[PDB]
């Protein structure tokens, strides 16, 4: 497979 | 003319099937804005993307930009109340969230279409006059620390930051993005830093209109939306901030030809090959990285994966371009490893370079480009409609990289063939600039160094020049052929006309002992897509831990064999899902209708005549063994959910019972399980989309014949078609189950207040109460008391029985979280009494709008129908039915519902608590709680309690 980590506020 | 607007238009290129209306503009202050007008939407949305991220974090204060994100929600000078933003959206059927990448900080929300302006006003203040209240500062720092804490034992995160810590040490790429209580509170205080100002300066210096993009979606006309944005975003001042660039690559020659032996948390085996490449974003119209990614990452016949999997070295492969930042990217080839694939890594990488030289030897293939072009063209034309919140959020991010007119099409459509770009990217995939990382438990003890932030145990070696020379001198392997013509590419997009006897809800068009067929021809979206959902019932699927194992293995062996064949179809927009349920099998085929019956027939026919490769049985079994044991390392709150589901369901095999039964799953005993599983079945199916009743009846009937023929399947008997019940809790009773998490250092807890069966009445009393406490639960347990990052509240539905659940992951012990929650419930009660009767009917219409939000894509509608079918309730008009009843509700009705069912004194209180302990173990206070009976045996507990009835259908 071709390709396609960010800290968020809420889960 | 308008002075507040620098430029307008011209015309935003959209799909012909897209009936929304667009307008792009650039404000005078430099904010790039897209306006989406959709008069049909039930929810309006807006989003803003600042082009500053964690890469712009001060070296002395790691994770500042991430921390600043959290603080904007906590009050502005025009809206000083700490939760005015979240409370507003909560009372108006809305939600909000944000994230912080290396180069971006993205904020977004949705809300009821009538209150867009109200929501947007409060939202705009985030960029204008944020408070950064200091009392809010020393609190929200814990939510950030608790966020990092959940990621500290995550192998994905540990590796992610590890790549950062093995490059140029003070390249901004090396920076720790998330930040914790230490970097944000502890160390700055030691260093005499006032955090509130270094927040305010960062907001002053970097939150400039020059680096911002805005997207707003609403029912209003394009011109009404223009006046709206200009009104409240013309105030964002333009500091004219130079956009950060990172020309020099973090991976210099000192960081190349390096080997990394890494110790994981879970028992996994993976090989990470990485190539440093320049920023290819510039070439997006031709997209050379995608071309190579499609070829290297191909899984069809003759592909690289196809052969590494044949030698029993790998099972999965992902390859292609991975974005880094403005100035640098990566090309990666990642595989999972078998046990002896771990011992032949040098050879695996050799095969990789052999495939690369196959590509170089036959050069760039235009027909390939053309295939990738047409597929993206088709994908864009018939693109499913997106929900406003995520839509605005994504566009706001891509408004920085593409012209206003191309923003909708840029990511999708290719225009230029550039063989030179193809070959030069290909020229940087050589062994002399390679980076290799191996992740396995076998390196435990043999490691020397330790990663700073996550504590990753590993070892760094220079790859022996002996090896590089063997990779550089890579012959052409005759077992690597370029992918052939893709034959699953759709050509038929004719949307069939609506039949005369068409139905608004799925109609039962076949009711035999063998199958129950639900069908609806699409009447809203009119795409060439269709969803074919099937549920196969069989007692032999979950009769015992042994069979539940074999059922899994059988389906994962089947999918493995179909992979080469089905991969071509997925690229052509035709995908399938196949997994084992507690009731049998579940098959779902989604995508374009055109080549859809071909794939399905191939699936069922392979399903009923499966021949098992023994050495694929060995590998997959071993992987499944690891997967069950790897459950030990998932987060405490998931464990808490896992235990409750075991406790409250009639029949449920624990994962530890599945491992004991796995050692006896021999190949001959599995091969004997398959015919017996397929011996007698019952197929309940839903066929929804661009197909006729006749085609649907034909599809369903062709599934049955295929089974009656290859597996000699005849129908199951009705008495065998019943589902599992939920444990009925005694009135005024409280039970507590307690376990420990050997990996994670936080505690988890789920509190379940069980109400009675799902009834049209009982449903809405729960979902209204949940609606009211939704915002305050988040506000109290997290924003105020900072128990944990993960604080969840809302209804729980299983086996036809409902109730209220609280989920918290914290550092504090579960018995303390218990009191806080119980204290919060008392807090809510005396807040339901002193809320105005209009403020009550605001919550009602809030819930009403959420329930009455219609789907916007086919698969979203199919999910709602499929939910009623597997629930065996079949209430397709549930929304209009239950929403109508909701409005009847008075404030006192909810009051006595709390008092009788949920209150601490409650005559009918049904409370179960799951306590997952950590690895090593003024405010409002709680009522005195009774002594709970501690569950020490799961089956013994269930054995001594009644079982709820099953909900009667329709
Ligand atoms: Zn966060």
């Amino acid at each position: 497979a071709p390709m396609g980590f960010q800290t968020k506020r809420s889960k | 003319n308008n002075p507040a607007i620098k430029r307008i238009g011209n015309h935003i290129t959209k799909s012909p099937e897209d009936k929304r209306e667009y307008r792009g503009l650039e404000l005078a202050n430099g904010i790039k804005v897209l306006l989406i007008s959709d008069p049909t939407t039930d929810k309006s949305s807006a989003a803003l993307d600042v082009h500053i991220g964690s890469l712009s974090d001060p070296p002395n204060i790691a994770g500042l930009s991430h921390f600043l994100q959290h603080m904007l929600f906590l009050g502005t000078k025009k809206y000083p109340k700490e939760n005015e933003y979240s409370q507003f959206l909560s009372e108006h059927a809305g939600s909000s969230n944000a994230f912080t990448s290396g180069e971006h900080t993205n904020y977004y929300f949705d809300v009821s279409h009538e209150h867009l302006e109200g929501a947007l006003d409060r939202f705009a203040q985030f960029f204008l006059s944020p408070l950064f209240d200091e009392s809010a500062k020393d609190r929200e720092v814990n939510a950030v620390d608790s966020e990092h804490e959940k990621n500290v034992m995550n192998d994905a995160w540990r590796l992610f930051q590890l790549e950062k810590a093995t490059g140029n040490p003070k390249h901004p790429f090396s920076k720790f993005g998330t930040g914790n209580k230490y970097t944000l509170e502890t160390r700055p205080n030691q260093e005499g830093i006032d955090v509130r100002q270094e927040l305010l300066k960062f907001h002053s210096a970097y939150y400039s209109s020059n680096l911002m993009a805005v997207v707003v979606l609403g029912r209003e006309s394009l011109d009404d939306l223009t006046n709206l944005v200009v009104k409240l975003f013309s105030e964002v001042e333009n500091k004219n901030v130079p956009l950060p660039e990172f020309p020099e690559h973090p991976f210099q020659e000192e960081h190349l030809k390096q080997l990394y032996k890494i110790v994981p948390i879970k028992d996994i085996r993976n090989l990470y090959v990485t190539f440093p490449i320049p920023d290819l974003q510039k070439y997006y119209k031709s997209n050379p990285g995608h071309y190579l990614g499609h070829l290297i990452g191909h899984e069809g016949p003759g592909s690289l994966l196809s052969e590494l999997k044949s030698k029993g070295w790998v099972n999965t492969l992902v390859g292609g371009q991975k974005e880094g930042a403005r100035g640098f990217m990566f090309f990666i080839i990642n595989v999972d490893l078998t046990e002896e694939g771990l011992l032949h890594v040098e050879d695996i990488i050799l095969h990789m370079f052999q495939y690369i030289q196959k590509l170089r030897a036959e050069g760039p293939q235009e027909w390939v480009f053309q295939e990738l072009k047409d597929l993206n063209a088709v994908a864009f034309r018939f693109k499913d409609k997106e929900r406003p919140r995520g839509y605005t959020s994504k566009i706001a991010g891509i408004l920085h990289y593409y012209p206003l007119e191309e923003v909708l099409t840029a990511e999708y459509l290719l225009e230029e063939f550039r063989p030179d770009l193809i070959e030069m990217v290909l020229d940087k995939l050589r062994p002399e600039n390679v980076r290799v990382a191996i992740v396995s438990k076998s390196f435990e003890g043999k490691t020397d160094r330790t990663e700073e932030w996550y504590g990753t145990q590993y070892k760094q070696e220079a790859i022996p020049d002996e090896v590089i020379k063997k990779w550089q001198n890579a012959d052409l392997n005759g077992k690597f052929k370029l992918p052939t013509k893709n034959e699953f590419i759709p050509t038929n997009f004719e949307i069939l006309p609506l039949e005369k006897e068409a139905t608004p809800y799925p109609a039962l068009i076949k009711d035999t002992a063998m199958s129950k067929l639900w069908f609806k021809q699409d009447d809203k979206f009119f795409l060439p897509k269709a969803n074919l959902n099937f549920e196969f019932f069989s007692p032999f699927a979950y009769v015992d831990p042994l069979h539940s194992n074999m059922a899994y293995l059988y389906l994962e062996l089947l999918k493995d064999s179909l992979n080469e064949y089905a991969y071509a179809a997925e690229l052509a927009g035709l995908s399938y899902d196949l997994q084992n349920t507690i009731y049998g099998m579940y098959l779902s085929v989604k995508g374009y209708n055109d080549k859809q019956p071909i794939l399905l027939k191939k699936i069922i026919e392979k399903m009923a005549t499966f021949e098992i490769d023994e050495k694929r049985f060995e590998i997959i079994k071993e992987a499944y063994m690891r997967s069950l044991n790897n459950f030990r390392a998932e987060q405490p709150h998931q464990h808490a959910m896992y235990y409750l589901r075991l406790l409250m369901t009639e029949v449920a095999w624990t994962k530890d019972e599945l491992k004991e039964a796995l050692d006896d799953v021999t190949l001959p005993r599995l091969k004997a399980f398959i015919p017996q599983l397929l011996s007698r079945l019952h197929i309940e199916a839903l066929l929804h989309g661009n197909i006729t009743k006749q085609a649907a009846l034909g599809i369903m009937q062709m599934v049955e014949d295929t089974l009656i023929e290859h597996a000699h399947t005849k129908p199951l008997l009705p008495s065998q078609l019943v589902r599992y019940r939920e444990v009925q809790l005694p009135d005024r009773g409280w039970f507590v189950y307690q376990q420990r998490n050997e990996v994670h250092n936080n505690s988890g807890i789920e509190i379940y207040y069980q109400t009675d069966m799902q009834s049209t009445s009982e449903n809405m009393f729960l979902e209204l109460f949940a609606q009211i406490i939704s915002e305050p639960a988040f506000n109290t347990l997290r924003t105020k008391e900072q128990l944990g990052y993960i604080v969840f509240s809302g209804p729980r539905r299983a086996n036809g029985i409902q109730g209220l659940r609280f989920i918290i992951q914290s550092e504090k012990p579960p018995h303390y979280l218990e009191s806080r929650v119980e204290a919060f419930l008392i807090t809510m009660e005396k807040s339901i009494e002193d809320m105005t009767e209009e403020a009550f009917q605001k919550h009602i219409q809030a819930l009403a709008i959420r329930r009455l939000d219609k789907p916007k894509k086919l698969s979203a509608e199919s999910a709602k129908y499929w939910g009623e079918i597997i629930s065996q309730q079949y209430n397709f008009d549930r929304d209009n039915t239950e929403v109508a009843y909701l409005k009847t509700l008075t404030k006192e009705d909810i009051i006595k519902f709390y008092k009788e069912m949920l209150a601490v004194d409650a005559p009918r209180r049904h409370k179960v608590s799951v306590h997952v302990l950590a690895r090593e173990m003024n405010l409002s206070q709680a009522p005195a709680l009774p002594q709970p009976e501690v569950i020490q045996n799961m089956t013994e507990f269930k054995r001594g309690l009644p079982l709820f009835p099953l909900v009667k259908p329709h």
